[PDB]
């Protein structure tokens, strides 16, 4: 006999399940995803003035390996380094190498300034090797001279060399000690006295002494250079104290201002912008999480251990 | 649920409903009708929006790499960053579960809210013309043809005009 | 509190229901009775348990050492350890003490919540044929038997059986 | 005159206090703990192939000391080192320490390979000391052999050894250096000529020098040997090139895949399980967080500053 | 909002009520009044200043200087430092934004609750004297004198004193 | 007409504006702020056995720069470091310097004690230079001594100095090397022997040789004097032997318990009190967040990446029209 008005709510024949505070398969009629699965196999470079080093390693740059020559000087805000790239033609390594790489990682440029080291009559300053060629002939680090005696056999001489930073900002200064692998080799190219080399500012104080003995070779070669660095200030003076063994700096570098750093093997696009990047390319999602890899840069959702982690955005769904 | 009404004392909801959260269905003399109720579902819609603009969203903290991807770095250092960025997950999961199911809490509470006060305003316009069935419907004791239904659920129902009607039919 | 049933307008609890967390107390010709509502003390119960299954819980994330027990590591990373653990701490003590406290306001709540919709279900069933009295309690103006009571209960009582009759009692 | 029906909630005599975002002082029906603060005063081991150490330290495993004669080779899943272990017997240390025994600590085993070192007729390579004592008398480090001339105050003939890994995985190599009391013991042990020991890998390089300056007695020996050590990768050759002071390698190690190192004072429990361990013991609580200690190893609850955190499992107590 | 008063069927605040979060205002005979309640009022602060205690409050942590202001650090370690403390702010930011923003809803909901609570329990003392007319008002079919209004303020209004007429008056 | 009572929450003219979780523009009757915006510049020391080192580097105090005359001994539970600090009177600098400095701002004192060092008729203990005045006069580091041959010319005699911890907590023991600006002199101070420095504990041994050369005159002064220091644990002994170039300890310094290191260059205030601090003052807030710093020490708000958050202390407010 009444007449009746029926208040309702909307339901949906295909409900999603979310989690709650209090119900694990809670039926809603709506949902959206909060962690990001996909990413794009690309380094997505639109906006940015990018430096693809190739196969030249970040500290090639400085020292001047041949795979780095097209990379001694430039600016950029990004910087992407791949697998394999090369920092070291001769046999060795660098000292403390992992702070210089992030430090040269999160560059905006590089600069090249001229040490202006002279030597006397005595010390051939144009040492090669085999290791690193250049136009088809043995050749060395472009930023760096192999000092050795002039005639074989004889002392390589008490040589100071002091260099002076001029410009108003930090300049970082490399040099290498060369380690030989006989008795004999040592005493050809830089006679029988004892080797030390000594290296010493206001801000920096250490001292070297060359590693003679046999070792296996690598690519042929039973020698080692090893690289040593540190940061001389606006004003300051960084002398080196060397009677053998120091590999010479003929130029110094230059970090200016900032860039991001990207170790990825995923080709570079032009077309697409990102600001998160990882080894397998660019993450460009809006969503807060992403479950691709904790080891991210730039801008980025978090890591999460989750394959998925559904918000609601409806209503309990209550079918008829 | 937390108010009752949605998975509560109305039974189900309406699949045939396209054009609106919530609304109304009557039964009158001259037939049935439908109508979606704009104002409880825009608010409905508007709170979630709201949400999704807060969580939607990552910071603007540039971070840089401290694990190389292509060479080994120092032992102990590894082992802290390791130590260091599975703490740092380990809470970053765990936000996210607890937001998320907080949320969701929270989401399908507010939607059974704004359905109950679209009950209670309309059980207050009504006033002493209509009783309760229990299942989210008025019984309406006069006749009340389409223009009163639209009076029902745009606000408009004056409840003096068929009370003298209305009291008579229920007391009977 | 929220929904002001529980340490609202029911004065207190019962130590004698033993038998659930909800129920009924009865008056009639017959005498006086007790009774348990299982559906509401269970959707409680469920939701209390689903909360526990969430927060009983550890990461399965495996951490190693980064700090010697029986010997000195160096002391610059040390500091870093130090002040990094302690950062973790504050912030896992800050999510507990948040993470507790927001539960159990929700669980106080949520319980709150359950008894009123219990409540508002008998109001809704009995109609026009009781009055509440205020304290959470209905009076029910007439004759109502253990089998009508029962049928309270289970949710059956037809308030068109008793309508006539109790509105001329509740006008005198 | 009206029959009636009351709802009502229950309550119960014992309430139990819980704090809410909005309440420090809220009583409920029930409550539960959150954060464990009661552990076993035992490592339950139960499930785990583990090497409980003893006095022996991980250190000592590799070169033989005579407290870890038991503890030369050994598989695991755990390991477990222990308050005031022994590393050395003769006085000395070990160059990069804490690394090699967080190394060890890292592992699931320990094999050992014979280096095949041979010397000439010159060479006494059984030199002993009363500092390292193995069953009736003066020993020394079981995987290492301490050379000195045969005939007292005889030059120490120039001898090169070369180890080639001739494994599929990397193996540890150590060595000592022995720094005489004196330069008259120095003259008795390896003669008058300068000593100079190089080692050489592909990728590791040093040279070393025995030191004779006046230094204080460590049970009754101003000598002293410190060690040092390398990874020597698969296929590649380490060599020593030396005219005394070196302490040979005998045999070198493999450390086998992986496991989980204990730093603990607590006695085995081979009957309880467990995946979480601190220095007092194990906690095997179903709970998240731990007040025990923030020092942890494992799949463990977090540490948190609380010493309680009760959370609610029912509604408001309302007593009459 | 989540109960339906507060920015709901109440149209809005009452700027010159100054002595209190909530009250009364009534119209009889003698002229109007104006009424705040203690004890809502007081429910409502005393769980706002609930909140304040526990947020409004630092960790007992001390912390040391792993950064030298005056001279440089190894770049490496340093890049590890400035990780781990941008990796906490994020945390830090993130949990302050969420704790405000849900304790916010919350106090607001609170709020609402009180209210609603407050004329619930006007509504159930008034019974069948009075109507509600869906703006937060209740009609009394009776005289209604000052200390007839003081006694539903003061919560000792006597349904049954009044029923007789009240009936009468709302049949008509 | 029926008589009516309504029922009505407050409101305000003037609600303020805070966030919820659906709402970012939600007006409400009151509300608090929970993010620290100001810092007083100046360092709040009331109630703290505080020690400003001024113009002193923590360093310095242990070997003796006359700067840190008033800085040698003491007890402090918080210690002050200011900008461009003196550490060395002479050219030179301490290998592992960062460390100690970090662990002098680590500790709650300092205390001194004599090495017990002597030297015979041939050595000249009492050398001073120009680069290191004090009382208007030429001096030296107070805790060492630069030990010169007394016959101009003649060699060094070899010499040893043992110093015995007979202390039942461990000791810091620093000492130099002179590494002179010429051979001549070299010659002059030492003898045309070779040099050779050696120092020998039961935990710890080194070898120090005079690197002798010209180089960058720093306050007309080519030569150097260049830092060592290690822990002597309790009972053992640490034994110098050496014939020219040592500059040695003639006390060394135990660190005693711990204390706050702060790096500021905000002035000293008694009047205030405070328990965290950064580069520009302390932060006395009640606040759980704040925006001054990332680098803070003590107990302190968390830094948060935001200028303000608003909580909510009251009702929405819904004005009248
Ligand atoms: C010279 C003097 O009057 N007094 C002490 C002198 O006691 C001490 O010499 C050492 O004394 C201890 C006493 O237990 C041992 O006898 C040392 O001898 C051994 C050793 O057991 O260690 C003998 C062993 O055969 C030697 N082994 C080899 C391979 O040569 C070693 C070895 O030469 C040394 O350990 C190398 O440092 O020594 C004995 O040397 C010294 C302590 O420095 O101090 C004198 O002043
Ligand atoms: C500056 C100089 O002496 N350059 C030499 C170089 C070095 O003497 C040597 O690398 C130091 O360790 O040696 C070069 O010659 C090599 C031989 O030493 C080696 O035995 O065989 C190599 C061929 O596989 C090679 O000929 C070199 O590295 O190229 C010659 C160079 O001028
Ligand atoms: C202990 C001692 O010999 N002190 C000398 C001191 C040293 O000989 C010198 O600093 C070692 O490098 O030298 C003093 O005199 C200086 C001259 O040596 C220097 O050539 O010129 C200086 C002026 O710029 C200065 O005169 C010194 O440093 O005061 C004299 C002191 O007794
Ligand atoms: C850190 O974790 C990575 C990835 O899980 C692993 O490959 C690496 O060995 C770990 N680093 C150290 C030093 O153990
Ligand atoms: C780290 O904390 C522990 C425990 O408080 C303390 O003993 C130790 O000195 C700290 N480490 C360093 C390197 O200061
Ligand atoms: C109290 O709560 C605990 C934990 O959920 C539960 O095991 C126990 O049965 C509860 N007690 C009662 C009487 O319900
Ligand atoms: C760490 O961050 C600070 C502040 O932005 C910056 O000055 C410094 O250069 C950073 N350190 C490194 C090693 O990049
Ligand atoms: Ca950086």
């Amino acid at each position: 006999d009444p007449d009746k008005i029926c208040l309702g709510h909307h339901a949906v024949a295909n409900g999603t399940i979310v989690k709650t505070l209090t119900n694990e398969q809670e039926e809603v009629t709506n949902a959206t995803e909060t962690v990001e699965s996909t990413s794009l196999n690309r380094l997505c470079m639109k906006g940015r003035n990018h430096k693809d080093l190739g196969n030249c390693h970040p500290i090639g740059m400085l020292i001047g390996t041949p795979a780095c020559d097209l990379h001694l000087t430039g600016t950029w805000d990004t910087l992407i380094e791949r697998k394999n790239a090369i920092a070291y033609c001769y046999p060795g390594a660098t000292v403390n190498e992992e702070a210089l790489r992030q430090k040269i990682m999160e560059s905006g440029g590089i600069s090249k300034i001229n040490t202006g080291f002279t030597y006397g009559s005595s010390i051939n300053s144009a040492g090669t090797t085999k290791a690193c060629m250049r136009n088809g002939g043995n050749s060395f680090y472009a930023e760096l001279k192999w000092l050795v005696s002039k005639n074989k056999g004889q002392n390589f001489p008490q040589t100071t060399n002091t260099y002076r930073n001029a410009d108003t900002a930090e300049h970082l200064i490399m040099w290498g000690i060369h380690h030989p692998s006989s008795t004999q080799e040592k005493n050809d190219l830089y006679g029988t006295q004892s080797l030390s080399i000594s290296v010493g500012s206001s801000t920096y104080k250490n001292n070297f002494v060359p590693v003679v003995g046999a070792r296996p070779q690598v690519n042929g070669l039973s020698g080692r250079i090893d690289f040593h660095w540190t940061l001389v200030q606006p004003g300051d003076k960084i002398t080196f104290s060397h009677n053998g063994g120091l590999i010479a700096p003929s130029r110094v570098s230059k970090l200016i201002g900032r860039g991001l750093g990207i170790q990825s093997e995923a080709p570079i696009d032009n077309s697409c912008e990102s600001k998160c990047f990882w080894r397998g390319g660019s993450i460009n999602t809006r969503l807060p999480f992403q479950n691709l890899s904790p080891r991210t840069v730039g801008q980025c959702p978090k890591y999460v251990n989750k394959k998925s982690l559904m918000l609601a955005t409806g209503m309990r769904n209550v079918p008829e | 649920g937390l108010f009752g009404a949605i998975a509560g004392f109305i039974e189900n909801g309406w699949e045939g409903m396209v054009d609106g959260w919530y609304g109304f269905r009557h039964q009158n003399a001259q037939g049935t009708g439908q109508a979606a109720d704009y104002k409880s579902t825009q608010a409905a819609i508007d709170q979630i929006t709201g949400k999704l603009n807060r969580i939607i969203k990552k910071t603007n903290t540039e971070f840089e790499s401290i694990e190389s991807e292509f060479s080994e770095i120092d032992h102990q250092i590894g082992n802290v960053i390791n130590w260091t960025k599975d703490s740092i997950t380990d809470i970053w999961t765990y936000q996210a579960e607890l937001l998320v199911a907080m949320e969701n809490q929270h989401t399908i509470d507010m939607a059974d809210s704004e359905m109950l006060n679209l009950y209670e305003r309309v059980r207050k316009q009504l006033r002493q013309n209509a009783e309760e069935d229990g299942k989210g419907c008025f019984e309406i004791y006069h006749a009340c043809d389409d223009s009163c239904m639209e009076s029902i659920r745009n606000n408009t129902y004056d409840h003096s005009q068929y009370r003298e009607e209305a009291l008579l039919n229920r007391l009977n």
